[PDB]
């Protein structure tokens, strides 16, 4: 009916605390938003279902 | 990485001098030695593209404690091995003369180290042990593993497990193609005196293995992934 | 009528008792989540072409310009981890 | 047991640092896990085995009525004991500047994490917004009395 | 304030009734704190450098540092030098950073021929003298003699 | 059916010294990976 919701610090992922990766990670744009939103779309349904 | 295939199939060899035949062995990728022998009658070993002071060659050599390692231009004997015997003069027990070459030439390199791979803590009545070694070449630099067990008496090379520890390393900086090992006979002056040595070689392989780590971060088994 | 149910539902109990995997259909949906987790962890360890998949060595040993070589190299293969788990986990939601 | 940047023998990084229970090989300086980062070091000058674990840290979700109805919010910090929101407390560094909701007087326990800024009622009601295992909240007027 | 947080990461000036995940909190490192080897003597690299004379490339001479504080600034600053090419470093991390084992290969070269000592590279020198690895970690130092 | 994690609180005593060694969860969490709990609890479906 319904699988383990996620959640997934796409910053802490892929740059461990460091600064420096962060700044060039904001080089990406809006594809960590994306991937947290996807996420959270999924997450919402497996309450609904 | 470079390591002894599972169930592959091992030399093992029997020496004797016999008191009142032996030729030097390849040494390819790296060897895994290992030996059971009672009264440190197998020391130590030779290394070397050549043995003959046309190119340069590794001496590693035990005793009663610490160790030599020379790198060298050795003129080896075809038997090199190790006398040691009660010398009158200073009332005890030493080497006589360095039997092992005829000549050393300008070696290039000078090392000496911790004994090693004693035998048991106060000894025991013939319950057996085992010592193994992994001897690696690469990158001209030469690494040393070992490991002992206790073994009760089914057979040496027992089904089980135990891995080897790194002991020594150091950067020879030469080819390497074949090798020998030293043997300590007793030599007793009222002349000679005989004794045995057994010991296995098995040449090491570039290989895959998956290692099972314990809780204490031990290797308690392992699967050879192309057995 | 009431018997036989009765025993019918006698033996729903000792068929649960007794097997291993019949509910197999909903461990599969933790194995699977639970796999892709760990396989998502798995790419932290892969070094994408730089000299280290270790964020730290990097900027233990490199300056701000040719680390930055090093970095970008691991944000575009985590990226792309990311990218592949939440296609795989967008792709298994549909299916639950 | 305090959260510090940390170098050993040159490995930079940041954590809290423990007395572990790993029994390291003598020829062994740094113990590592399956994401393949240092999660233990033997200390260069005493030799003992230290752990290593990131200092703490925590997912945040604000609860909101409209910004048309209220400008008043609640904070979950998901995952998160509220014993550990007092370590939370901007008396040294954190991410979130915002020390304000961290004033607490309110602060509960979900299952889901510490949520602040929403006192908790016995009275059930239909679920408005979901905080999670069981939990909802809602903004409306509460008296009883 | 936590509303505030919510409205860029919506990047909208009015927030509808929901809960809305937010930035991630972290407690940051309250001190820096260093772990070195408390080994004191300064490395005897210096009497290579002021040798009377250097080895021959046929027969290059590698020397084992150990035990010791390799700062290589007063050694910089001892002698001229021409080159400082670090490969798997940079120069300006070498303070703050320990080695497991150094190796100095030591000789002498006529100019056209230290475009060859460089990582990969082919001619006289690298084919038959003197090959270090085309992934070597380690600096080239070089200076007119 | 025995799950990986249910999403309800670890205290951090939970996860550091020996359980980080033995449980994968920790390794997830320490690299920003978070199961969430379910909305209705087991309980609460039970009522259902
Ligand atoms: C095992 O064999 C080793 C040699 O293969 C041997 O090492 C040698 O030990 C002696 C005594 O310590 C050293 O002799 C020198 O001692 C001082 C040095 O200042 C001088 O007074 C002497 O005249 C002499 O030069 C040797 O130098 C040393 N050889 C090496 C290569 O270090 C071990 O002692 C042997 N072990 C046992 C238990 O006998
Ligand atoms: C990993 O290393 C651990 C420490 O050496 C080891 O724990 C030790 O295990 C032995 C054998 O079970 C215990 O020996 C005692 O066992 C019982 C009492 O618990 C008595 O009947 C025995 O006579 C004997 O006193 C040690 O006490 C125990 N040590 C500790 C500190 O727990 C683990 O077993 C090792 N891991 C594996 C996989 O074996
Ligand atoms: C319709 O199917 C029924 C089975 O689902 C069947 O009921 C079974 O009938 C037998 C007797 O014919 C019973 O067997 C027991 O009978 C007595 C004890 O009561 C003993 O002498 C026997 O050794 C044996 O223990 C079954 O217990 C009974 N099962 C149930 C669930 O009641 C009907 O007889 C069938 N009817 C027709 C018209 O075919
Ligand atoms: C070690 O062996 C011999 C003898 O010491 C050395 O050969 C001599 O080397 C010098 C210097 O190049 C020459 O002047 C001689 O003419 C050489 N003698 C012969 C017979 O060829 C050899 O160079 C030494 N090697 C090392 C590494 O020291
Ligand atoms: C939140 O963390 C604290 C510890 O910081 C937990 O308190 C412990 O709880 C157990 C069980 O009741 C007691 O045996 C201990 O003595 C308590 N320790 C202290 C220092 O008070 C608390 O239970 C945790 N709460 C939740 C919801 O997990
Ligand atoms: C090992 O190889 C030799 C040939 O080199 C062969 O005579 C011997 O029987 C082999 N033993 C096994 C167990 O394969
Ligand atoms: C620091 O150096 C001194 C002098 O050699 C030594 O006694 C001491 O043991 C060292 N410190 C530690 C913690 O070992
Ligand atoms: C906000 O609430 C008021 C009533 O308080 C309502 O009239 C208005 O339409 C609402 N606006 C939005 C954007 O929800
Ligand atoms: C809920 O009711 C109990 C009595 O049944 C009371 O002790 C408790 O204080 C109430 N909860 C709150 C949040 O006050
Ligand atoms: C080089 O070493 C000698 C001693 O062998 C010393 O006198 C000299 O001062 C050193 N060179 C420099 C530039 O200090």
């Amino acid at each position: 009916v319904s699988m383990t919701k996620t959640s997934v610090d796409c910053t802490m992922y892929i740059c461990g605390d460091s600064t420096e990766c962060s700044n060039l990670l904001l080089q990406y744009g809006s594809f960590c938003t994306q991937l947290k939103r996807a996420l959270t779309g999924i997450a919402v349904e497996q309450d609904k279902n | 990485d470079l390591f002894l295939p599972f169930f592959s199939n091992v030399t093992w060899f029997h020496a004797i001098h016999v008191s009142g035949d032996n030729p030097v062995l390849p040494f390819n990728d790296g060897v895994y030695f290992a030996s059971t022998e009672k009264s440190n009658i197998i020391r130590g070993w030779i290394f070397g593209t050549t043995l003959d002071s046309k190119t340069q060659s590794l001496l590693i050599v035990n005793n009663a404690t610490n160790v030599v390692i020379k790198v060298c231009e050795f003129q080896f004997c075809n038997d090199p091995f190790l006398d040691v015997y009660y010398h009158k003069n200073n009332k005890s027990w030493m080497e006589s003369e360095f039997r092992v070459y005829s000549s050393a030439n300008n070696c290039t390199f000078e090392y000496v180290s911790q004994p090693f791979l004693m035998d048991l803590e106060g000894k025991q009545g013939n319950f057996k042990n085992l010592r193994e070694f992994v001897f690696k070449n690469i990158d001209g630099y030469f690494k040393i593993y070992s490991k002992h067990t206790p073994i009760n008496l089914g057979r040496d090379l027992p089904q089980g497990f135990s891995a080897l520890e790194p002991l020594v390393d150091l950067p020879i900086g030469i080819n390497i193609t074949r090798f020998q090992t030293l043997l300590a006979l007793h030599r007793s002056y009222l002349g000679w005196t005989a004794g045995a040595a057994a010991y296995y070689v098995g040449y090491l392989q570039p290989r895959t293995f998956l290692l099972k780590y314990n809780e204490n971060g031990t290797i308690t088994d392992a699967v050879d992934c192309a057995l | 009528i009431a018997n036989q149910f009765n025993s019918a539902i006698g033996k729903i109990q000792d068929s649960l008792s007794s097997t291993a995997s019949a509910l197999g259909k909903l461990q599969d949906v933790v194995n699977h989540n639970a796999q892709a987790l760990n396989t998502l962890v798995k790419q932290l360890s892969s070094k994408f072409g730089a000299i280290s998949s270790v964020l730290n060595d990097i900027l233990s040993r490199l300056d701000k310009v040719e680390a930055e070589v090093q970095i970008d190299r691991l944000i575009t293969g985590r990226l792309q981890s990311l990218q592949t788990y939440v296609t795989q986990q967008l792709i298994r939601a549909a299916e639950i | 047991n305090k959260c510090v940047n940390f170098n050993f023998n040159g490995l930079t990084g940041t954590g809290v640092l423990t007395e572990s229970n790993k029994k390291f090989l003598p020829f062994q300086q740094f113990g590592r896990d399956i994401a393949d980062t240092t999660d233990a070091v033997r200390d260069p000058q005493t030799l003992e085995i230290l752990d290593i674990t990131p200092c703490s840290f925590g997912g945040v979700s604000v609860i909101t009525p409209g910004t048309n109805t209220s400008n008043q919010v609640a904070v979950l910090y998901q995952g998160v004991n509220c014993t550990e929101v007092p370590v939370a407390i901007h008396a040294d560094q954190l991410t979130p500047t915002w020390r304000v909701y961290s004033t607490g007087s309110n602060v509960f326990q979900t299952r889901a994490g510490c949520l602040i800024g929403a006192e908790y009622v016995n009275n059930s009601y239909e679920c408005d917004i979901p905080i999670g295992a069981g939990i909802c909240a809602s903004y409306q007027t509460q008296t009883k009395s | 304030d936590p509303l505030s947080e919510t409205k860029c990461t919506l990047k909208s000036f009015t927030v509808e009734k929901g809960i809305y995940q937010t930035s991630n909190f972290r407690v940051q490192p309250t001190e820096s704190i260093v772990r070195f080897p408390n080994i004191t003597n300064l490395c005897p690299f210096d009497e290579v450098f002021n040798a009377t004379r250097f080895a021959s490339v046929y027969a290059w001479n590698r020397k084992r540092i150990s035990n010791c504080v390799a700062d290589y600034s007063v050694l910089y600053n001892f002698a001229p030098f021409f080159a400082f090419k670090c490969y798997g470093v940079s120069p300006t991390k070498l303070n703050d950073l320990c080695f497991t084992n150094v190796y100095a290969d030591s000789f002498v070269i006529r100019g056209n021929e230290v475009s060859q000592i460089a990582p990969g590279q082919t001619g006289n020198i690298a084919d038959y003298n003197y090959k270090l690895p085309d992934d070597f970690t380690g600096c080239v130092i070089a200076w007119n003699s | 059916v025995t799950l990986a994690d249910a999403g309800f609180i670890k205290q951090y005593g939970d996860c550091l010294g020996d359980i980080a060694a033995r449980d994968l969860i920790c390794a997830q969490k320490f690299n920003g990976l978070t199961v969430l709990p379910p909305l209705l609890t087991d309980e609460m479906i039970a009522q259902y």
